[PDB]
């Protein structure tokens, strides 16, 4: 006698899509950023 | 801004027989003859002087290794809580909104229950959940690096007894039979008197952030009493009991709600019934302007 | 913009027997021999000269410690008043708007009252409320730092009697038996 | 903060 208990999970509703993986983004930021963070101290 | 450079780092008292570019040789020999050779002769405990040579090199490496927890946090646990707090906002606005569309009429194989989604989504992250090990892996690495810099810069503040004055000598692979060269050139590090200040200023805030990381290491004992107790007056659901203590996301999400429950537009309208009854931009800008 | 640097910070009167890079050694020795050694010899009250060495370092630290109250205020009390002033704006526009939709007709367990929400939301923050201790913790830290800099820079204005001229000496771990070096180099900040 | 940081660090190393 509700007509409503369906409706809470009835409704269905992409710039928030990521492109790369998680740890692949880290091993690019570390393997490129750390040499350029130390060489810029040498300059 | 003090212009750290070898002309303002080390200065050695060459004799007046030495011209230019011999006094700048002893200035440049003893700046590289502190880096782990047998011609150092510091004579006060035979002590290491490598720390004065690259103290701001190290103090940049601690700025990176204190930014690695909140960076990895933003890549791991933020897109698994931004898409999940946005889901708990919308279902919380509805469950008040349909408790009152039925209140206008209060005067006037399928497996589904009578108990709402937010009473059970608060239970689906109490027993099988792993978004607290990605938050205690931000608090442990913050604590052990603040514990690291409290004992490095603390050791640096006691490597300033007489670690400025040292007797350098340029007698080397062809200069060992030289007559024009005195065997001992008095040098002195220059910017160490500011580095000894930059230790005890960067230490007194790190001995003050060590107890604060302790206070946020107590995830259950952080006071989060009234975060959805005000929702109890709606007769859609009876009770929303929580006694979160340990390795549960409910123990974490109840603390993430308390910052963002003010963003619920249904939150403030609930509270009126019972009482009558610059860092993402600044750390990304300071990182490139230190090296220049 | 005055280019604070050691060449324009300290200058010492080396003798003319000293060449270049010995006069720049005494320029650099006595710039670091003001930082808490036994070879200072300032002879006017034995006074501290550490303040002249890092006066703009301190006066940046007061610009940070006067920006820490309004920064923490913006992180704490602004998202608990931006979402709450936006709620008091909308309910105030309505309560006039429905006082006049009934004025067009003035000529022509549930627990609810006759008294409006803004008359009682003005009462739900009179007896159990804590957003004033996050505002008096911005006024106290602003007051005690302005009280701090009024007594530091006030002390700095009286650490300028003769705290510019000081007699530095470079007689040190091997130079104590030297003959070319005079035992007293007149410097001035 | 990686598509923007690696594109900002690439030009400020050479200067």
């Amino acid at each position: 006698a509700t007509e409503y208990v369906f409706s809470d999970f009835l409704l269905k509703e992409f710039k928030g899509l990521r492109l790369e993986l998680a740890v692949d983004k880290m091993v690019t930021c570390i393997a490129v950023g750390l040499p350029l963070l130390l060489i810029s101290l040498a300059f | 801004a003090q212009e750290i450079s070898i002309g303002t780092q080390i200065s050695c008292f060459s004799p007046s027989s030495f011209s230019w570019r011999q006094a700048a040789f002893v200035d440049s020999y003893c700046w590289a003859a502190v880096q782990q050779k047998n011609s150092l002769q510091s004579e006060s405990g035979n002590l290491p002087l490598w720390l004065h040579k690259f103290f701001p090199y190290i103090l940049l490496l601690f700025a990176i290794l204190l930014y690695l927890p909140p960076l990895f946090w933003r890549f791991a646990a933020a897109p698994h809580i931004c898409s999940d707090l946005k889901f708990i906002m919308e279902e919380l606005d509805k469950v008040y909104n349909r408790a009152i569309k039925a209140a206008k009429s209060a005067r006037d194989s399928e497996s589904h229950f009578k108990y709402p989604i937010v009473e059970q989504y608060l239970k689906t992250k109490k027993n099988s959940n792993n978004l607290i090990i990605k938050y205690i892996s931000c608090r442990l690495l913050t604590l052990i690096i603040i514990l690291l810099a409290c004992i490095y810069l603390g050791y640096y503040f006691s490597l300033s007894s007489l670690s400025d004055e040292f007797v350098c000598s340029i007698k080397s692979g062809i200069l060992r039979n030289d007559s024009t060269v005195p065997d001992q050139f008095q040098c002195k590090l220059i910017a160490v008197g500011i580095f000894q200040l930059l230790s005890v200023i960067n230490l007194v805030v790190y001995v003050l952030l060590a107890p604060v990381v302790v206070y946020t290491l107590f995830v259950p004992f952080r006071q989060k009493t009234d975060v959805l107790k005000v929702y109890e007056i709606l007769p859609t659901f009876d009770v929303l009991h929580f006694k979160s203590e340990g390795y549960n996301d409910l123990s974490l999400y109840n603390l993430f709600l308390e910052e963002n429950i003010s963003e619920v537009k249904s939150y403030k309208c609930l509270k009126v019934l019972e009482n009558i009854k610059a860092n993402n931009g600044e750390k990304n800008a300071r990182q490139r302007l230190l090296d220049s």
